[PDB]
């Protein structure tokens, strides 16, 4: 079968505290 | 420093001086500032904030 990954599979970028942020960056996500 | 630091070479330790303009040196991070009690909520892979 074949489904869909809706909005899932997302991870912590890199090992910095970060608060009230909108933070764009570069990786490789589903 | 993506972890915390394990390797470091031969320097000696001091003291904290809270409330008070500094020069501070944390594992090679050096800089100049006053430091104070803070209130934010580290998860346990990180080691400073940006």
């Amino acid at each position: 079968t074949q489904h869909t990954s809706s909005m899932r599979g997302v991870y912590y970028p890199d090992e910095i505290f970060r608060s009230d942020t909108l933070y764009l960056t570069q990786d490789l996500f589903l | 420093l993506n972890a915390p630091a394990t390797v470091c070479g031969p320097k000696l330790s001091t003291d904290l001086i809270k409330n008070q303009c500094v020069n501070f040196n944390f594992n090679g991070l050096t800089g100049t500032g006053v430091l104070t009690p803070s209130s934010k909520r580290f998860q346990p892979f990180q080691q400073f904030g940006r």
